[PDB]
């Protein structure tokens, strides 16, 4: 149960005025990029998955 | 942790005047403060069913 920030510098601390806004975003499922490992092995072969 | 979205915002707004902008590690943290004393943690116990 995590809380990820917003890192894109234009809309990370923007002040909005009234109006209706759409806000789309794409997330990852690559376990080599999402997760970290101490040994640094492959996490796709050694099957790790996030859903 | 167990601490809710409702009530973590009350503690960070009272002690450090945060909320409505980015939650960050504050500058001046006292000894009896909240964020240097809060320690979340997690374990995983098995199901302990019939088998």
């Amino acid at each position: 149960h995590i809380q990820v920030p917003q890192k894109f510098f234009a809309i990370k601390n923007l002040l909005l005025l009234p109006g209706t806004y759409n806000y789309e975003w794409y997330f990852r499922k690559d376990p080599n990029m999402v997760l970290q490992s101490t040994l640094g092995n492959d996490l796709r072969a050694d099957g790790a998955s996030i859903t | 942790s167990n601490l809710t979205k409702d009530f973590f915002m009350v503690q960070m707004a009272a002690s450090y005047n945060q909320g409505y902008q980015g939650f960050n590690w504050p500058n001046c943290t006292k000894h009896y403060g909240f964020i240097n004393n809060f320690e979340p943690m997690s374990r995983q116990v098995p199901e302990y069913g019939a088998n």
